[PDB]
């Protein structure tokens, strides 16, 4: 009531975009690319299914890959804090919630529980994997299924079901060896199977380089946390997210359906220019989802070309950074207009 | 008490003796009774399809009521083999029947076997899973008094699925004047006893389902007929076991299959 009254004014405040982008995780310095990707992730797209036969997910999946010392874990802890229906898990097996559903007698209750996986428990929210590259074989198969169909199928004891897990995945990973390799592509930097990587939308490659100003500000921020522990506030952001997610269902009638097609012809030209990781219509669908998510960010109810511009920025930035060093620079200086 | 008249039992034995005669009509069971006589066997096997062909109403009575009709059948067989032979029928004290053929609604698996077929003759498919060590159950126990030099013989009966009181199953250990007895094991009679556990055949069970199993009881000339992992098909009587002396009953009646015949795969 007063909540809707106040957040309508905030939505009309004319800078709600950058405001929420900076509001995401105020306990962290830098990484505005991650901030924007995580805003789009928190809001998520809109599911669609022609008839009941062409299910395309409406979840913005973001993968945070890079060497240690970059607050990926802190980011995912914040996302667990801020998102409702937000569960937190790890590929090792240390977390109290696993990734593969099983049936067993629970220790405490002593009852024959069907412990559904973390993916199922994330049924209509966010599942936050950490150390994605170190997951085991069955964890790999389980997350593959939950990404592809959103339908985890148990067949173990006497149970035969294909119950549903429509969660947005927010992962974290480390490359081979613990220093990122710009010389090589993402697919062999990260050590995850390409079918698993293919089901992601934003690929935040968090490199780590020695920079005077960035190092000084990072160190000042950490010691700031220490001395103090010797935009929007969080509650308002949560309410805005909830209100947007409840009712706003943007639609893409008003979107430059010919500019995007021409631009994808341009991108496919630049991608066939090498043999590297190319562009495909999955990227079109991911960009559509990102545009719908920005529409839900502003509560516009209809995509505007500012929203499509921001979706183009995030997707092309992530794809260029995912491309190897030479092709990264080539595509950057080609498509620098966006 | 002793029954003097019983329309059901008398007509049952009459119809059975008529059916098992069979000499005037193709000699099927004349040949079978002569075969088991010559081969020194006493468990006849009877084609229920032929029984339906001859006396269909008798067949329905047999299927829908097992113990009574089977007791009538085995006694009719006793009289029939008594007619065809004297010393043989005297030697063997009770002549069993087993059933065989097609059992339309009653040819089931351990899954489809519900309580609807209680006290009836089922024909259960499925593998074997357990085979108990074969054991003799005492059926006619002879004792000798060392002091008195007189010999007695207590008797017993197949109270497997009927009412059973302690008097029947007492076994003597003292004489009427406190003169302890000595049992004569060799002079006694015995009946081997085994218990197997049929399970629904692993392919035929619906997938992802814990299988359904039914216990089976076996006696003389049926014990070592099927080892574990046998693709058996047991024809028998499905019944209830009485939970012994209560004072409080949950009404949960455990069930068994008293096997009247055992067969392997026909290959
Ligand atoms: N950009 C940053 N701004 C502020 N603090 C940071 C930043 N990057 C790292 N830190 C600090 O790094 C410390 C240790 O990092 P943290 O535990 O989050 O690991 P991580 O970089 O997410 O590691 P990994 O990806 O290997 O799990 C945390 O206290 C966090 O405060
Ligand atoms: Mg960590």
């Amino acid at each position: 009531d007063e909540d809707v009254k106040m957040i309508t004014s905030l939505s009309k405040d004319q800078q709600i975009g950058e405001k929420i982008f900076a509001s995401i995780a105020p306990s962290i310095y830098g990484h505005e690319d991650i901030k924007r990707g995580l805003a789009l992730a928190l809001f998520g797209g809109e599911p669609k299914n022609p008839g009941g036969k062409h299910k395309v997910r409406g979840d913005i999946n973001v993968l945070l890959c890079g060497d240690p010392g970059t607050a990926k874990s802190q980011f995912l802890k914040y996302i667990e804090k801020v998102s409702s229906r937000a569960i937190f898990t790890t590929g090792q097996g240390a977390s109290a919630v696993g990734l593969t559903a099983y049936v067993q007698r629970h220790p405490v209750s002593r009852e024959w529980t069907l412990e559904a996986g973390a993916l199922v428990l994330a049924d209509r929210g966010v599942c936050l994997i950490d150390e994605f590259d170190k997951m085991n074989d069955q964890d790999r198969t389980s997350i593959h299924e939950a990404m592809e169909q959103q339908s985890i199928s148990i067949s173990k004891a006497g149970i035969v079901t294909s119950l549903q897990a429509r969660c947005t995945v927010i992962a974290a990973a480390n490359p081979i060896g613990g220093r990122y390799d710009p010389s090589l592509t993402f697919s062999e930097n990260v050590d995850l199977t390409e079918p698993i990587i293919s089901r992601f939308d934003i690929l935040c490659v968090v490199r780590d380089t020695v920079d005077p100003v960035q190092d000084e500000m990072l160190a000042r921020f950490v010691v700031g946390s220490h001395v103090r522990h010797h935009p929007l506030p969080q509650e308002v952001l949560k309410k805005y997210i909830i209100y947007a997610k409840e009712r706003v269902h943007p639609k893409l009638n008003q979107m430059d359906q010919d500019k995007v097609a021409k631009m994808y012809s341009d991108l496919r030209k630049e991608s066939m220019a090498t043999g590297s990781i190319p562009i495909t219509v999955r990227h079109i669908e991911s960009m559509i989802r990102m545009a719908e998510a920005h529409a839900r960010i502003h509560l516009r109810d209809y995509v505007i070309e500012d929203d499509v511009n921001m979706a183009i920025r995030v997707m092309l930035e992530s794809f260029i950074d995912t491309q190897k060093f030479s092709v990264m620079r080539s595509m950057r200086k080609t498509f620098a207009r966006y | 008490t002793v029954v003097l008249d019983d329309v059901e039992l008398r007509e049952a034995q009459r119809d059975y003796l008529d059916f098992l005669d069979d000499e005037e009509d193709q000699g099927i069971y004349q040949s079978k009774v002569r075969e088991l006589i010559s081969d020194n066997q006493y468990r006849l096997i009877v084609n229920v399809n032929d029984l339906r062909r001859k006396n269909e109403k008798r067949a329905n009575r047999l299927l829908n009521n097992a113990f009574e009709e089977l007791v009538a059948f085995q006694r009719a067989l006793k009289d029939f083999v008594a007619s065809i032979d004297a010393t043989y029928a005297k030697q063997y004290e009770e002549f069993y029947v087993g059933l065989e053929g097609s059992f339309g609604s009653k040819h089931v698996s351990p899954r489809t076997l519900t309580s609807c077929f209680l006290s009836c003759v089922v024909c259960v498919e499925g593998i074997v899973t357990k085979c108990s060590l074969v054991r003799p159950k005492v059926v006619r126990s002879v004792h000798y008094c060392p002091a008195t030099k007189k010999t007695i013989e207590r008797r017993y009966s197949d109270l497997t699925t009927l009412v059973a009181f302690p008097s029947s199953s007492v076994y003597p250990t003292k004489d009427e004047e406190n003169n302890p007895l000595e049992t004569e094991y060799g002079l006694s009679v015995y009946k081997d006893h085994q218990t197997i556990t049929i399970q629904e055949m692993p392919e035929k069970a619906p997938a992802g389902q814990l299988p359904r199993s039914v216990d089976v009881i076996l006696d003389d000339d049926l014990v070592d007929k099927a080892k574990p992992g046998d693709r058996v098909q047991v024809v028998g009587t499905y019944r209830c076991l009485p939970g012994k002396k209560g004072g409080y009953t949950s009404g949960t009646f455990r069930t068994v299959l008293i096997a009247c015949n055992v067969k392997q795969m026909s290959k």
